[PDB]
DNA sequence: CCCGTATATT
DNA sequence: ATATACGGGCTGCTGTTGACAA
């Protein structure tokens, strides 16, 4: 049985699904402290999740880390079965076990009397990159709101082909540009501000980003409530959000990104 | 950095060792500075897409950044998004000196579907008194007669002996690489036209070695196919099946499969000089070997057969 | 001379009549499960027991419903020899049904479903003063 | 060229720009020695629309003509015009800063090409017949007629009343016989069954514009034939809108 | 300085178009026509201009249009950043047919006649050309200014032209033509020497004028496009080039394949049969029948058919017949699987056209011609339409008599049973297989 | 490819 | 006495990957 794990708010796992769902597979990490979701793209773009088990009333492991590899699409639309808009009063249950090696992951849902049973057969494993960002080489750092760039990354659609990020100790201290069909479109944020918590950059750093690898944040950006964004020397992307659940607690979801 | 074949490529106009008519006639519009649109073909290896942006840099210069458009075949060439890219920069207005215009470049233009070919063929006509184009390619037949019917076709040929001697001696004197005349000659042989797989080979033969002596240059590898099977042609159109096993054999321990041999065998009987009987025949033969060939029974003795059959005719 | 085509479909003998559930919850049910196959299979059972059943080669899933009160049938001697356990499930293809479902925007009070074995399924609604009678064709 | 407008005009002079993109595919830029000019002309060349905006931001030109592609412009204010200031000049391109909460500023250059002077002719004191209603009656009545009609007719009836009707040229589609009463009318010099026949989309797009402040139409129609005229007039903006009659 | 000698000596009056007078007048004559007898009662109608690229189809028109002073409403297709391409296209033409201009500010004002010119088609009419056909008869029922359509084509690949109108809606919509012939050599000669001569006159510098052994050359190599041959002499002035790649027009090819144009055995070292094959000596050939295949852009599998068509007629004799028909027979077997078919075909029209070639003795002995070849038409292949026939017999005896084999063993039943039965639509086909004319 | 015919022009 | 155009014959008979309009 070597994992089993119960919860009755199917919603706070299905919008930490949800916030890092834009590939088709996925690979899970169970360990003493809870799991960890992984995904990555054109052995590039990484992001990882968190769920730790302060969120969990019954837990449940066996012996070592359990890993294997998930359809994502496929658990999630099994995760929200029941209808993604209930009145503020009713509850989702759901229970789940994966015993062992070579062997499907059950589903048990239930709500107000109505029973459901589902099994997800698991083909694992894949290999993860090594992408280290430990704060001790992070050269320019900044920490920022959510609803400034709502309209902001929203208008960044277009035909263009690369994204400029610019962030300089004067000037323009953190500029975005955008070179399409019709023009340039430069969305200056600067300091002093009601979402400007902290600026500590230190030297200017401009640099060139692929369009396609960069577009998904959207979906983290939307459920969010700040966020954190990180510079090293040789010019790697890392993006912290900070997502909250109706109870009132805190998950955290990180993206990597490399220059071009 | 970049090997031999990336790293000597001419910046000016007058250090491409190719035709001679053609180019001279670009340096002077280059002067002048009124190219219509053009379409150049031919063989790899010559320099079509260096001396297309030789003229772009000449013509432009400076201003070369916000007034040139290039495209190629990773690129997406569907209908929708490159008309419309296309259309923005004809219509986009520049300002520019005297005579120099806009350069649209769209390289191997060959593999663009015939959607995407009839929507340009509009834009070539209309804006000519800001814009002009220029198209390089390999196969002429694909690009369709339309597009052909306002365009100066310009056709390139296989490089000669004496340039690519020149050449290769300026950049030998550049390198300082102690030379042999016939590892020379024996590299031009293995070169067969086409110039960067020259440069190639002989970078490949000086990596270890020192020396371009010819039997350094042979055991570096590589060699030339053809002309082995030209000699057993031959030797068979005569009724000597004993010579004529004796190339194969060689060939074969060489280690070619046999569907490479069989097709180098056909395409160099097409254009050789004998009569019609004995052709049309050799055309029989060689195609139904072919189909056994490919059905999955290849071995020895088919082609072994194959001679048998071919020596029979003229008994 | 087409007026007798247009005449009240006939309803054959149920095999089984049931009470059927809330409509928005059968409906919300249906549409996720729409996303995974076209094959939807449903069965009745004698104590009120509806379940839908998708089987893929990669993922199987089927959602219960119990509790829903059988009405009194009027065949009340056919009854000693049939199990209570026994079903009359049948297969559908899920194009038709989600659009019935879909259409409807109040819950009525007499809601029935009659399910034979071979061939049929069939809807009884009434609401206000309207009713509605629904006939889906099996063997999807 | 300098403008720059402050306040709640951002809001109509997006609508106004929705309301000629609706109109036609291109916007032809020109500022006049009493302020702003918006032009725009159907491909066919049946329909003309034109907003003058008297002088009401900073109004200063000369430090002079441009035509612009209308979607740029159409997307740019509907994504961003919802916003305390705006600012346009020309550069030489076309900017269009635009100064937002805090200290957000978000620029947008545009290509722009060299394009001849576009007007027409039209004679309103020449025209005999003249009609003149508040646009929220009009906007009412045009609500029943379906989203894909083509052509509608105006008419004054037998009995100093108004009429609109669907024009059509065996699978026929509905037909509609909308009227209306003279006490809602402000204005009617008429006749005894003059109508005209014209199209629906800018006559949309004109009640769509007229349909913020309760503003008031003026429809100067003739003899079939010879355009008809819509002008709209308010306290510092002018719009005037030319259509053609079916013969 | 500015623009192409394309672009710089365009015709402005009508005397300077390079296009044979009748062909001009014949379109004159046609718009004049329509605009004097413009009846009020007149509706719509539909022309069309055909003919190879760079003869002038367009200027010609639009000169002819300002000479007569009439108004052109042309068609640009739309640039996008929901409504569909059709929609666009059917609005703009009932706006064209509809209503009129306004003012403007200067045009040519006294105007109350035009027509419509359409020329870039979008690419949703050459992928469906199902819509085409639905709008032309709207058209046709609601027209009232006559629309004209412009196409280029070229003699081999029209497969976008017989697409778009395949003989019945201009049958049954009542489209007249007119059809352009390339540029005769003596009116681009001396156009081109008008050209030169006025470069000529410029001076400015002593500039070498291209010689004279050289611009026929230009204008042998172009097959009568004037944009092409003004673009190469604009290249060749600056101090043979304009290749264009030629289509052969296939029925031009077959008879190419088909006549044999020989030599008269110019002394030469070529190997000759040594004792025994003294039958089999040919003269000398001047073609080269890879290139003839290729270059009329045809699959092979269809002008080997074309060759079992036309070939029977041109040869005299039984034994040439038999060796014919054997390398026929031995071109069609290299093609009978469905994995390796496209591996292995250009030996199939290879060896057919070889052998066809060959294989004709009686005419290939030189001067041994006189004479003959009167005006003969070739024709099509009839195979097609008894294939599609056998397969829509087979489904018809299938599905009735489904309780091949039924054709090839149950079919002889049928075709003796005779007898009647019960219903309808089946006595006739029963009649249908038995009934072969017999005395 | 193939044969014979009607019009512009010197 | 020599260059140029009419007349008559063509759209047609299993698998794996890719672009377009909605
Ligand atoms: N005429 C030439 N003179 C000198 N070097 C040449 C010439 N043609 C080709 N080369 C060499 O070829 C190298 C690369 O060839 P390219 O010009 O890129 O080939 P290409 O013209 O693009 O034709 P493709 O792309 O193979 S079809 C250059 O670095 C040169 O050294
Ligand atoms: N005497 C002439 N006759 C015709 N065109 C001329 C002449 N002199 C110069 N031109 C130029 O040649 C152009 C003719 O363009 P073409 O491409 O031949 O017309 P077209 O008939 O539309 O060809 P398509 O559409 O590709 S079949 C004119 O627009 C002029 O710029």
């Amino acid at each position: 049985y070597s994992l089993v794990a119960s919860l009755d708010n199917v919603r706070n796992l299905s919008t930490i699904l949800k916030a890092i769902h834009f590939r088709e597979h996925a690979t899970c990490f169970a360990t003493k402290n809870g799991i960890k979701v992984t995904v990555e793209n054109a052995k590039c773009v990484q992001a990882n999740a968190f769920i730790q088990a302060g969120i969990f009333q019954e837990f449940k492991v066996q012996e070592e880390s359990v890993t294997f590899r998930i359809n994502l699409t496929v658990l999630l639309d099994c995760l929200s079965i029941f209808g993604s808009s209930p009145m503020p009063g009713t509850l989702t249950a759901l229970r789940m076990c994966y015993q062992g090696y070579g062997y499907p992951l059950m589903l048990f849902l239930e709500e107000g009397g109505v029973v459901t049973v589902c099994k997800i057969n698991t083909q694992e494993p894949e290999e993860t990159l090594d992408f280290d960002f430990c704060s001790t080489n992070v050269i320019n750092k900044i920490i920022l709101q959510s609803e400034g760039l709502r309209e902001a990354f929203s208008e960044l659609d277009m035909t263009s082909e690369v994204l400029q990020i610019t962030m300089s100790p004067d000037k323009p201290y953190f500029r975005l540009s955008t070179f399409g069909n019709a023009g340039s479109s430069h969305l200056d944020y600067p300091k002093d501000s009601d979402l400007m918590e902290a600026f500590h950059c230190n030297q200017t750093q401009v640099n060139r980003y692929k369009i396609s690898l960069l577009k998904p944040s959207t979906k983290a950006l939307v459920l969010s409530c700040k966020v954190s964004i990180r510079t090293d020397n040789r010019g790697f992307l890392s993006l912290q959000y900070m997502i909250r659940n109706e109870d009132g607690q805190i998950c955290f979801v990180e993206y990597y990104c490399c220059p071009d | 950095e970049l090997p031999w074949v990336e790293k000597y490529r001419p910046v000016k106009l007058n250090e491409i060792v190719g035709n001679e008519d053609t180019v001279s006639r670009l340096e002077v519009f280059a002067r002048e500075g009124n190219v219509p649109n053009i379409i150049i073909a031919g063989p790899p290896g010559t320099g079509k897409t260096t001396s297309i942006l030789c003229l772009a840099r000449a013509l432009l210069g400076p201003a070369l950044k916000d007034a040139m458009l290039e495209l190629n075949a990773s690129n997406d060439r569907g209908i929708d998004v490159v008309r419309n890219k296309i259309k923005m920069f004809a219509q986009q207005k520049v300002t520019l000196p005297k005579g120099r215009h806009k350069i649209i470049i769209l390289d191997e233009a060959d593999s663009m579907t015939d959607g995407a070919q009839q929507a340009l063929r509009r834009t070539m006509e209309i804006y000519s008194k800001t814009t002009r184009f220029a198209l390089a390619c390999n196969a002429s037949d694909k690009i369709i007669e339309p597009i052909q019917s306002r365009c100066a076709v310009l056709r390139y040929t296989k490089l000669t002996d004496a340039q690519i001697l020149t050449r290769l001696m300026n950049v030998i004197e550049k390198e300082r690489v102690p030379y042999t005349d016939d590892g020379l000659e024996a590299i031009i042989f293995t070169a067969q036209g086409d110039m960067r797989q020259a440069l190639n080979n002989l970078q490949s033969t000086f990596s270890g070695f020192g020396f371009i002596n010819s039997e350094n240059v042979f055991k570096v590898c590589d060699e030339p196919h053809p002309l082995l099977v030209k000699e057993m042609i031959q030797h068979c159109v005569n009724a000597n099946i004993d010579e004529a096993y004796k190339i194969l054999a060689h060939l074969w321990h060489l280690g070619y499969s046999p569907e490479d041999i069989i097709g180098n065998i056909f395409r160099v009987c097409k254009t050789f000089q004998m009569a019609e009987y004995l052709k049309l025949e050799f055309i029989k033969e060689i195609g139904y070997t072919h189909m056994k060939i490919a059905e999955g029974v290849n071995s020895l003795l088919q082609m072994a057969g194959l001679l048998a059959r071919l020596c029979q005719k003229t008994m | 001379k087409l007026w007798k085509d247009l005449q009240e479909p006939v309803v054959p003998d149920p095999d089984v009549s049931i009470y059927l559930p809330v409509l928005k919850t059968m409906k919300s049910v249906v549409e996720k499960m729409k996303n995974i196959s076209n094959h939807l299979v449903i069965e009745a059972n004698l104590d009120g027991e509806l379940n839908l059943k998708i089987e893929t080669e990669l993922v199987c899933v089927t959602t219960h419903f119990k509790d829903l009160g059988n009405p009194p049938l009027a065949s009340e001697s056919t009854h000693e020899d049939r199990n209570v356990e026994h079903m009359a499930e049948v297969h559908i293809d899920i194009r038709k049904l989600l659009q019935f479902l879909a259409g409807q925007q109040v819950n009525p009070t007499k809601a029935l479903c009659n399910i034979v074995n071979n061939k049929m399924v069939h809807f009884d609604l009434l609401h206000e003063d309207v009713s509605l009678q629904y006939f889906i064709p099996a063997l999807s | 060229m300098k403008c720059l407008v402050t306040g709640g005009n951002v809001k109509v002079l997006g609508k106004a720009v929705h309301s000629l993109s609706r109109i036609g595919d291109e916007l032809y830029l020109e500022p006049l020695e009493d302020g702003l000019s918006l032009r725009t002309v159907n491909s066919s060349r049946s329909a003309y629309a034109c907003f003058l905006f008297a002088p009401l931001f900073f109004q200063q030109y000369q430090a002079l003509r441009c035509k612009i592609l209308m979607k740029s412009f159409l997307s740019v204010f509907r994504s961003l015009a919802m916003v305390e200031k705006c600012c346009i000049s020309l550069n030489g391109r076309l900017v269009v800063q635009l100064h937002c909460k805090f200290g957000v500023r978000k620029t947008h250059n545009l290509s722009f090409q060299d394009c001849e002077s576009l007007q027409a002719v039209f004679d309103p004191a020449s025209c005999p017949h003249m009609l003149r209603a508040p646009a929220r009656v009009l906007g009412e009545a045009v609500l029943p007629f379906s989203p894909a009609l083509a052509e509608v007719t105006l008419g004054i009836g037998r009995g100093r009343r108004v009429i609109l009707r669907s024009y059509h040229e065996t699978a026929k589609a509905m037909v509609t016989e909308m009227c209306l009463g003279e006490e809602d009318f402000q204005q009617l010099q008429a006749q005894e069954g003059v109508a005209i026949t014209f199209c629906l989309k800018e006559f949309r797009g004109l009640l769509s514009f007229a349909e913020s402040a309760n503003l008031n139409l003026s429809i100067h129609f003739d003899a079939p034939g010879r355009p008809a005229i819509f002008t709209i007039k308010d306290s510092l903006l002018d719009g005037h809108f030319v259509l053609a009659t079916l013969s | 300085e500015n623009e192409p000698w394309v672009d710089k000596y365009k015709p402005e009056t009508q005397h300077e178009l390079a296009v044979h007078k009748k062909k001009i007048e014949e379109v004159e004559t046609w718009l004049k026509a329509q605009v004097l007898e413009r009846q009020p009662k007149q509706g719509g109608s539909i022309l069309l201009i055909t003919g190879p690229p760079g003869c002038g189809k367009t200027t010609t028109l639009k000169i002819l249009s300002k000479e007569h002073g009439i108004q052109v409403q042309e068609w640009i297709n739309p640039v996008l950043p929901y409504q569909s391409q059709i929609a666009v296209f059917k609005e703009f033409l009932l706006r064209a047919t509809k209503y009129n201009k306004l003012q403007m500010l200067g045009d040519d004002l006294r105007t109350d006649k035009k027509i419509i010119l359409v020329e870039d088609l979008p690419n949703q009419f050459y992928r469906d050309s199902h819509t085409l056909h639905e709008v032309l008869r709207k058209y046709v029922r609601i027209g009232r200014c006559p629309l004209i359509f412009i196409i280029s084509d070229s003699l081999s690949g029209d497969n976008n032209q017989r697409l778009l109108f395949p003989k019945e809606i201009q049958e049954e919509c009542s489209i007249s033509n007119i059809s352009f012939n390339p540029v005769a050599p003596t009116i681009m000669m001396k156009f081109l020497n008008r050209i030169v001569t006025i470069e000529a006159n410029k001076n400015g510098g002593k500039i070498t004028v291209p010689d004279k052994t050289s611009l026929e050359l230009l204008c042998q190599g172009c097959s009568g496009d004037i944009r092409s041959a003004i673009n190469s002499l604009q290249f060749s002035s600056s101090k043979a080039i304009g290749g264009k790649d030629v289509s052969l027009f296939l029925f031009r090819a077959l008879g190419k394949i088909l006549y044999c144009k020989r030599a008269s055995l110019t002394e030469l070292d070529s190997p000759r049969l040594p004792s025994h094959l003294s039958e089999y000596e040919r003269d000398t050939l001047l073609v080269e029948p890879e290139e003839v295949v290729e270059m009329s852009h045809m699959p092979g599998d269809l002008f080997n058919l074309y060759l079992h068509q036309n070939y029977i007629d041109f040869f005299m004799e039984i034994d040439d017949i038999v060796r014919a028909s054997e390398f026929l027979s031995f071109a069609d077997i290299l093609s009978g699987d469905w994995n390796t078919r496209s591996l292995l075909r250009e030996y199939s029209t290879s060896i057919a056209t070889r052998g066809v070639m060959h294989s004709n003795k009686a005419r290939g002995y030189a001067h041994c011609q006189g004479g003959g070849s009167s005006f003969r038409p070739l024709h099509k292949p009839q195979w097609f339409l008894i294939n599609k026939k056998y397969r829509e017999n087979c489904l018809a005896a299938k599905a009735l008599f489904p309780d091949l084999c039924l054709q090839t063993q149950l079919l002889p039943y049928l075709a003796l049973l005779t007898i009647p039965m019960r219903n309808q639509a089946q006595i006739s086909f029963i009649q249908d297989i038995g009934r072969l004319p017999l005395k």
